[PDB]
């Protein structure tokens, strides 16, 4: 009965250049309890090839789980993390700032 | 310098019907190598390092069958603790083990670690003289009660003090080529216009394990925690770490600050200036 | 590798 909401990055694996491969990830973490739902958005639109970490958690017993696909920016193109949770009124979303 | 191996073990009951999710990771240092989870259809310890897959099948066999020991132990542990605390069966709930042993930079016994939480709480711990016992509450005083009448604590020494340390050597020596390894980070620094005045000025550190980092800022030789802010060390997905902290300071006046980064990796400590 | 036995609470 003790909820935590998570915190959110969302970020490249590279830094990021257009035309070239590389790995978008949304970092969840410091919830509970562990489920959660998460997507990645491509304007707007759900990302489906989306692979996910195995569960485990901090020394405060809060979880954690990094999400990523592959993915190849372009220059109009924008990305998206969108996280539900128990502990949220509706879903979060973050964006895909670049220089962070 | 030191190293751990620890392991990590969530279970969360499904109220309306079957067993409940168990999730098993294994890590050395900040390296995940193994994994269980009950909702896959292999039914086994999987490797999740490649250095792991060197382990022959009697490992893979032994290995599964104690981890799947461990998942009915936290089932039954769940239907204790409903009773316990005197829950309803509607209410999904939640039990986290972890222990392992940390080893010095002679790869000696350090330390041992054996933790169990309820619902996101502390319940209760092995003491770090591994010989006794933390009970949060008077459940958990139940529970320390039974484990110091049957001897508990002692196989747990005997496990922490001796196979943990042992199999902990033996990893390292394995997965030599990446876990004795150290990646110092990769830095640089950003600049971006917040207004005509202010400016910000963020340092990166990139690429780096393990994942233990220190970022300090400082102006003129002297830290600032002032209009500084910090994120939270992220991993890269490649094994490696991320991590970034940055100021704001008036326009002109970017000089005046450096970004100093620590890191196991890094014979001396790095430091970053804008100005080039 | 895992602990031997693991004793319910």
């Amino acid at each position: 009965m003790i909820q935590r909401t998570p915190k959110i990055q969302v970020y490249s694996r590279h830094p990021a250049e257009n035309g070239k491969s590389n790995f978008l990830n949304c970092y969840v973490s410091g919830f509970h309890p562990s489920d959660i739902e998460v997507d990645l958005l491509k304007n707007g639109e759900r990302i489906e090839k989306v692979e996910h970490s195995d569960l485990s958690f901090s020394k405060d017993w809060s979880f954690y789980l990094l999400y990523y696909t592959e993915f190849t920016p372009t220059e109009k193109d924008e990305y998206a993390c969108r996280v539900n949770h128990v502990t949220l009124s509706q879903p979060k979303i973050v964006k895909w700032d670049r220089d962070m | 310098g030191s190293h751990s191996m620890r392991y990590f073990f969530t279970s969360v009951s499904r109220p309306g019907r079957g067993e409940p999710r168990f999730i098993a990771v294994g890590y050395v240092d900040d390296t995940q190598f193994v994994r269980f989870d009950s909702d896959a259809a292999s039914q086994r310890m999987e490797p999740r390092a490649p250095w792991i897959e060197q382990e022959g099948p009697e490992y893979w066999d032994g290995e599964t069958r104690k981890v799947k020991a461990h998942s009915q132990t936290h089932r039954v542990d769940l239907g204790t603790l409903r009773g316990y605390y005197n829950q309803s069966e509607a209410g999904s709930h939640t039990v986290q083990r972890m222990y392992g042993c940390d080893v010095g930079s002679d790869w000696r016994f350090l330390r041992g670690y054996h933790q169990y939480a309820y619902d996101g709480k502390d319940y209760i711990a092995l003491k770090e003289d591994l010989r006794s016992w933390t009970a949060a509450d008077m459940a958990a005083q139940t529970t320390k009660h039974k484990w110091e009448a049957a001897h508990v604590a002692e196989q747990l020494r005997a496990y922490l003090e001796g196979t943990c340390v042992e199999w902990l050597r033996r990893y390292l020596e394995n997965g030599k080529e990446t876990l004795q390894r150290t990646d110092a980070p990769k830095t640089h620094m950003t600049h971006h216009a917040v207004s005509d005045h202010e400016a910000t000025l963020r340092c990166w550190a990139l690429s780096f394990y393990p994942a233990e980092i220190t970022l300090t800022w400082q102006r003129d030789g002297e830290d600032q925690t002032q209009d500084t802010e910090l994120v939270e060390t992220r991993p890269a997905g490649d094994g490696t770490f991320q991590k970034w902290a940055a100021v704001v300071v008036p326009s002109g006046q970017e000089q005046r600050y450096t970004c100093h980064v620590q890191h196991e990796g890094l014979p001396k400590p790095l430091t970053l200036r804008w100005e080039p | 590798i895992l602990a031997k036995f693991l004793h319910t609470l």
